[PDB]
């Protein structure tokens, strides 16, 4: 009936059981880092002028 | 046995959330607790793309951040051009229940998708003049919620018979299935590199997949309702789902589990989209509530509201430069917002 | 001799004949103010802020009302200069000029809200004049544009004219109007189930001709009935007019009362909030 | 028309309170002003509205009374007192004068 | 694609004529139209533009009062009505399609074209060279001078870049400054800087032989370029 | 100006595309939108048969008015995240069948579906033009089968002058907006010509009933 | 200055022809107080002729004198004109002139001031 969707979700189950973590602080810290590092070019977050801004409205 | 499977499945569970628990030893307030805030951002209505008749569904930004595609219930696809106001194309489709759209990221085609279950690709650069239907990709057992461009000849689609599926557009067949979902998908993004995909559906829960391999690669759960929007963080190890109650969780791919949840009580209804900036810092947010929502990504206080909608925002798209942004609602003007 | 030298004339002329009247027409207008004030201003809020809608109709209203409140808000601005500022005739021409907003361009704006209900119910026109708030904003610039053209004529350093062009051409076409929505809204054929807003329609249309014939009717019937028959004394030729001003100026209370308050869709808002 | 009846000229002595009554036909409530004429001169004001003086007025003389029938008094009688006393109804517009009083010795 | 003319021959001073272009292939109603001349021995000369939907029209000036034209989108024909001819207008005229969006390549096609033969303030282009002999397999370079710089507010230099081929139709080969269109070859190439404009070839072989021509686009182009004659 | 002749004609070409665009939607403005809605294939197929993948158009014109119906029954999908591009519509034709009121029983799953339907937040203002389906089985099947199979609590008789009338009126019951909407009900018979007619004649009532709210009327 | 009425002389005045009464007022603004014209008569007391507004115009009589007098204002100088036609030997009175105040609860309440009176004798 319904036994093979059983089968199938448990060796899906047991492969996600078995992938290689990192700690949440080195992946906050990656984050962190990517962020910070591309923060100077964003012209969403740090406004650049309506010189070089293409809407001019 | 039935219940020996039930007790491995459940078995395997618990592991899975005793190693998620054990990798969380620091979460992300206390680490980016430091760091300065972004302050108030107040956006500008830098403009209007009026010429709708009906409710924008879906809307998608190409890959020169100037030309942008828009989907609504009367039928059109609409190619605006964002720094003026003068639109491009207007593509009459044959079935005008459209929930979604892509621009190519070569920009030769377009693509449209419904409650029609077809994926129809339209070529703009044709040596007649006029949009041609280039492709109709039929064989999904449910409306289309989000197809996306990997490249020229091969389209990612969502449908809402809780599967995705990879197509190529010159045979026309899908080149590859993934199931796996218990609940219908309702939004797509793809990686920056193109090689990984994730997709959120109703059954409070967002899987990654690998497109090249064809089979399920991880499952993020910790929602309590639908998850209606989803998108990746620009470095790709990192996506952000917005869901039916008010939240919006973002999760890390080499975590395997949540890092922050950017929840509110002054919100009580859904989200509809949600999209970053170029950098990351960004998140915003396409609400239920007649007006989007600028979060942050490290911290969680909002930084500004985009309010000026007179109905529900449908659509969010960021421009790949990250000049300005744009949000579809379901009153019939678009607007880009810097 | 103006002729709103005469209305300035007329104003205080009734002081002495009969200052018991004049006092209770005091109160009258008093009470006229009390009842159109707050009553204007409920109506547009509810009309202006609270509603989401964008049709002629709700703008045609919100015109209509806005002209209410300004023959509102002069009514007792003519008595406040009569008792304070006693001369200045020509000097004190808006108190006059209050005629502007009140047997003109509101005459015309109750008639273009008529055929605006005859084009939208039974549509003998297509395009219904492409619909659209535009149509709608050049139709009330038309209205408040020929208003001055005929508030400046008549009363210029005639009288018949008013009556002919402004009391007995907009009745008309109102009056064929309303007329011609009664016949489309009682075909033989429609189905016996909406027969319960298909007949407050027709109440609803019928009433606001009576309004017309009642409010409006007894000012210009006695200002052709001086110079055609005049027959009649002063002392009557001065309680007529004096008494056929609040009744023109009681449309003032009964304009949102009939166009605002009884609409069902719009009434729920001031009784849920 | 309120046709307005006066006193008749009454005698008066020096240093004596003297009272004269105008009457009306109708209601007045309070609308009679009282006037004095001397002799051969110009009718000057002297009390307004019944009950009120007026311009620094000696108040020596006053009115009285509501309604219909009004009176003056004046408290005592002067060399230049010797004058005629006038009532004017005001509340309909056709205004009418008094007969008219006269104060001897 | 395909455009056809119909009309032309010979004709006597001071009468009329009427020049037709056939379109099939294409969405005609979406496009609008050029009628370009050429003299049998000068180069290409502009006469008259009809934008899609006969919105705007535009003549040139050595024409305007004695030309009209007209579309007839339903049966897809463009029409040439002229009068009071002279001896200057002796000429081979083009029928050319032109849709003019963001990112599009306008004059992508040239018509066939038919001659017609009679009885006996502007942005001036100018080309040095007139007859390169070069040999295949070198490199040729062709520069082109304006009368001011093109470049727009916008950011775009309009100017075209046309070839010839000895016997049929021209066809666009540079739009807009170095955009290449669709249908030719990478080997060519575009440059240049305000009112100096180069074409670029790296490697050239016995089929590109012809004459090159400029092209103004920022004023309407009433004005062209006396070609470049490449031989060997 | 500062505008080239390229910008120029591409803001031409917009106003015709927006010309165009205008006029498509007038044209597709004055038409009738009907979702049909049934309940598990009752006489969906039987009522888009009698007239003229994932969702089926049908087109039919009947004394000047377009209608699109939009047959959407065979989604099968979650209804609560595609439904609300129906708002709008102009009414909803439902289907009930009556002969399934003996086979838990369909009937009652067709009360369910009319429950979420009528009590919708977005279908307040969209009157329901009901259409019990066909009676000639419901007739041969009543005078054996009784009604207190499917309706514990049913003091009346057998007779079904009373038991159909029984099954409308408690089917109007489920509407908690009795003063936004109106149900329209129907008893389809198979040869009748008048269920287009019915369906024409309750749309023109809801077009004067949306016209009367729009001029303040109503 | 202070307020005064003044008025012309004395006149003859015979019987069939017409007479002119002039009034001017000084020392307020004309305007905002009424003018009034009253009869006195030897034999009875006085009559009350009429009232007009110098800035309005509104013109009110007697009833017994309604038509008989006709009254005038000129602002230019604040003169009060008043008009006697088909002068009869009764008419011989003396004419005076007076300011009146606008008040509330009538139109006019107080009669402050009058003129030095005219003198006409037919």
């Amino acid at each position: 009936a319904s036994i093979a969707q059983a089968r199938k979700l448990v060796e899906q189950l047991k492969m996600e059981a078995n992938i290689d973590r990192i700690k949440v602080s080195k992946a906050a810290a990656d984050l962190m880092a990517y962020c910070e590092a591309h923060a100077k070019e964003d012209p969403l977050l740090t406004p650049v002028p309506a010189s070089e801004n293409p809407f001019r409205e | 046995e039935l219940d020996q499977l039930r007790q491995e499945a459940e078995q395997l569970k618990n592991q899975i959330r005793d190693a998620r628990k054990a990798c969380a030893d620091a979460t992300l307030s206390q680490i980016t607790n430091n760091i300065d805030p972004v302050g108030r951002i107040q956006m500008r209505t830098r403009r209007t793309l009026r010429g709708h008749l009906a409710k924008i569904y879906a809307m998608h930004w190409g890959t020169d951040s100037r030309l942008l595609v828009s989907a609504s219930q009367d039928g059109k696809l609409i190619i605006w051009d964002s720094y003026t106001t003068n639109k491009v194309h207007a593509i009459p489709l044959r079935s005008s229940w459209v929930m979604t759209c892509a621009y190519a990221p070569s920009g030769n085609y377009v693509a449209c998708g419904g409650l029609d279950n077809i994926c129809s690709i339209y070529n703009l650069k044709t040596r007649e003049g006029n949009v041609r239907v280039s492709r109709e990709l039929a064989g999904h057992t449910g409306y289309l919620s989000c197809c996306r461009f990997l490249d020229d000849n091969q389209i990612v689609t969502s449908s809402g018979d809780t599967t995705c599926a990879l197509w190529d557009i010159e045979t026309g067949q899908q080149t590859t299935t993934f199931t796996g979902h218990t609940g219908d998908v309702m939004s797509l993004s793809l990686a920056p590199d193109t090689r990984l995909f994730v997709s959120g559906a109703c059954d409070a829960s967002a899987k990654l997949w690998d497109v090249r391999e064809g089979m399920c690669r991880q499952t993020f759960t910790g929602h309590e309702s639908d998850i209606n929007a989803i998108c990746f963080f620009p470095n790709g190890n990192a996506f952000a789902t917005g869901s039916d109650d008010a939240t919006c969780r973002l999760f890390d791919l080499r975590a395997d589990q949540e890092l922050m949840t950017y929840s509110h009580d002054n919100i009580i209804c859904g989200i509809t989209s949600v999209s970053f900036s170029k950098s990351g810092r960004l998140l915003l947010a396409g609400y239920d509530d007649f007006n989007c929502n600028v979060w942050d990504a490290l911290k969680a206080d909002r930084a500004g509201v985009l309010a000026g909608h007179d109905n529900r925002v449908s659509c969010l798209g960021v421009t790949d430069d990250g000049m300005a942004v744009a949000t579809g609602s379901w009153d019939s003007f678009l607007k880009i917002w810097n | 001799v103006p002729l709103f030298h005469l209305f300035a004339r007329l104003d205080e002329e009734l002081h002495g004949t009969f200052p018991g009247l004049w006092l209770a027409l005091m109160a009258v207008h008093g009470a006229i103010f009390l009842a159109g004030l707050v009553l204007n201003g409920l109506a547009l809020y509810v009309f202006c802020c609270r509603t989401r809608a964008k049709t002629p109709s709700v703008i045609y209203t919100i015109n209509l009302v806005v002209t209410d409140l300004l023959v509102g808000l002069s009514l007792p601005t003519r008595f406040a200069v009569y008792y304070g500022a006693r001369g200045c005739l020509r000097c004190a021409f808006p108190h006059v000029l209050g005629y502007f907003l009140n047997m003109h361009c509101s005459i015309l704006f109750l008639t273009c809200i008529c055929v605006d209900r005859y084009l939208a119910i039974v549509r003998p026109e297509g395009s219904r004049r492409c619909r659209q708030p535009a149509c709608a904003r050049a139709v009330c610039a038309f209205v408040w544009l020929a208003a001055g053209a005929v508030t400046l004529s008549v009363l210029g350093v005639r009288v018949f004219a008013l009556t002919v062009l402004e009391f007995l051409l907009p009745l008309l076409v109102i009056s064929v109007f309303t007329g011609r929505i009664m016949c489309a809204l009682s075909r033989p054929g429609l189905l016996h189930q909406g027969r319960q807003r298909r007949v407050r329609a027709m109440q609803l249309l019928l009433t606001v001709l009576i309004i017309f014939l009642v409010c409006f009717t007894p000012f210009h019937a006695r200002q052709v009935a001086v110079a055609l028959w005049p027959d009649m004394p002063h002392h009557t030729s001065l309680v007529v007019y004096h008494v056929a001003v609040t009744l023109s100026s009681l449309n003032s209370c009964m304009d949102p009362i009939v166009y605002c308050f009884v609409t069902s869709g719009f009434q729920a808002t001031v009784r849920g909030l | 028309d309120t046709v307005l009846t006066q006193s008749p000229a009454l005698a008066v002595s020096l240093g004596q309170r003297v009272t004269i009554s105008c009457r009306a036909s109708k209601s007045v409530s309070t609308y009679i002003h009282w006037y004095q004429q001397r002799s051969g001169q110009q009718p000057k004001l002297l009390i307004y509205s019944a009950s009120n003086l007026e311009s620094g007025v000696p108040s020596r003389f006053s009115g009285s009374g509501s309604g219909t029938d009004f009176t003056l008094t004046i408290d005592p009688v002067e060399p230049d007192d010797i004058a005629n006393y006038y009532c004017q109804q005001i509340n309909e517009l056709p205004y009418t004068f008094g007969a008219g009083t006269k104060l001897e010795l | 694609v395909q455009l056809v003319e119909s009309g032309g021959g010979l004709v006597q001073p001071g009468g009329s004529r009427k020049l037709s272009c056939s379109a099939s292939g294409f969405a005609f109603s979406s496009f609008g139209m050029h009628w370009v001349r050429q003299a049998p021995e000068k180069g290409l000369e502009w006469v008259a533009y009809i934008s899609s939907g006969s919105g705007t029209i535009y003549y040139a000036d050595t024409v305007k009062g004695r030309f009209t034209i007209s579309r007839d989108d339903p049966k897809n024909t463009l029409f040439l009505q002229m009068t009071s001819l002279r001896s200057e207008d002796t000429a081979m005229y083009y029928c050319v399609r032109s849709i003019y969006y963001y990112g599009s390549s306008p004059f992508d096609f040239w018509g066939q074209g038919t001659t017609l033969t009679v009885s006996s303030s502007d942005i001036v282009m100018t080309q040095a060279t007139s007859s390169v002999p070069v040999t295949p397999g070198e490199s040729v370079s062709i520069s082109c001078r304006s009368s001011k710089s093109l470049l727009h507010s916008n950011g775009n230099t309009y100017l075209y870049w046309f070839l010839q081929r000895p016997g049929q139709s021209p066809q666009l080969l540079i739009y807009r400054m170095s955009n290449l269109a669709s249908g030719v070859p990478d080997r060519f190439s575009g440059s240049g800087s305000g009112t100096a404009f180069t074409l670029t070839i790296s490697r050239l072989e016995a089929e590109d032989v012809g004459v090159y021509y400029c092209m103004q686009h920022l004023e309407y182009p009433l004005t062209f370029g006396a070609g470049t004659k490449l031989e060997l | 100006c500062t505008l080239s002749a390229e910008d120029k004609a591409a803001v031409e070409r917009s106003k015709m595309i927006d010309r165009n665009l205008r006029e498509d939607g007038e044209k597709a403005a004055r038409e009738v939108k009907l979702l049909l809605l049934g309940a598990g294939e009752s006489g969906k197929n039987t009522i888009v048969k009698q007239m003229k993948t994932g969702i089926v158009e049908t087109h039919f014109t009947f004394k000047d008015l377009h209608f699109k119906m939009f047959d959407v029954g065979a989604q099968r999908s979650e209804r609560k995240k595609w439904i609300h591009c129906f708002e709008g519509v102009t009414a909803i034709i439902f289907c009930v069948a009556l002969s399934d009121y003996d086979l838990m029983n369909r009937m009652h799953e067709s009360m369910k579906l009319f429950d979420s339907i009528c009590n919708n937040k977005w279908f307040t203002d969209t009157s329901i033009i009901l259409f019990l389906n066909k009676k000639d089985l419901f007739e041969e099947k009543i005078k054996k089968s009784p009604l207190t199979i499917c309706y514990p609590e049913y003091a009346g008789s057998n007779t079904y002058e009373e038991a159909a009338a029984y099954i409308q009126c408690q089917f109007e019951d489920l509407n908690k907006r009795k003063d936004t909407k109106e149900i329209y009900t129907h008893f389809t018979c198979s040869t009748d010509t008048k269920n287009v007619q019915f369906v024409f004649d309750a749309v023109t009532d809801v077009i004067i009933k949306n016209n009367l709210k729009d001029c303040g009327l109503f | 200055s202070q307020v005064q009425l003044q008025q012309s002389g004395a006149e003859l005045a015979k019987p069939g022809s017409s007479v002119k009464i002039s009034c001017k007022a000084s020392g307020y603004t004309f305007t905002s107080y009424y003018i009034s014209w009253i009869k006195q008569t030897t034999g009875q007391g006085l009559k009350y002729i009429g009232f007009i507004n110098p800035g309005s115009g509104h013109t009110n009589y007697n009833e017994k004198f309604k038509g008989k007098a006709t009254l005038t204002v000129d602002k230019s100088s604040s003169t009060a004109f008043m008009q006697l036609s088909s002068l009869t030997p009764d008419d011989s009175a003396i004419y005076y002139c007076a300011r009146g105040a606008g008040g509330f609860l009538r139109i006019i309440t107080k009669f402050d001031y009058w003129g030095q009176g005219v003198m006409v004798t037919v």
